[PDB]
């Protein structure tokens, strides 16, 4: 953010290690719930990954 | 005022100037503000950040 350094989030990677290429490719959807900007700790969807 | 017990004798009472004496009245002086209003002036700040 330009007027105040606050770093609103945009996305979330998950790093592929050599030992977890089976578990991540096993998970299809992701349910997220976080502190929003002006609303509160609402829940937001369960949409598919994007790879 | 001249108070004296028992009979007293006076004559030739003189008053006469000698010189000037300096003096000082009342001023607006050094306004060393406080140690508190300093910490009340900085109660509102912002940190500029380089991302």
């Amino acid at each position: 953010n330009p007027s105040t350094g606050n770093t609103y989030i945009n996305g979330m990677y998950f790093a592929p290690t050599q030992t977890n290429k089976e578990a991540l490719d096993y998970i299809q959807k992701y349910r997220v719930e976080a502190t929003l900007q002006y609303s509160g700790f609402k829940d937001i969807g369960t949409k598919d990954k994007e790879m | 005022t001249l108070i004296g017990s028992g009979t007293t004798y006076l004559d030739n009472l003189s008053i006469t100037e000698l010189n000037s004496t300096p003096e000082i009245l009342d001023e607006p002086e050094v306004k060393i503000p406080t140690d508190q209003e300093i910490m009340d002036a900085h109660k509102i700040y912002f940190a500029d950040l380089n991302f």
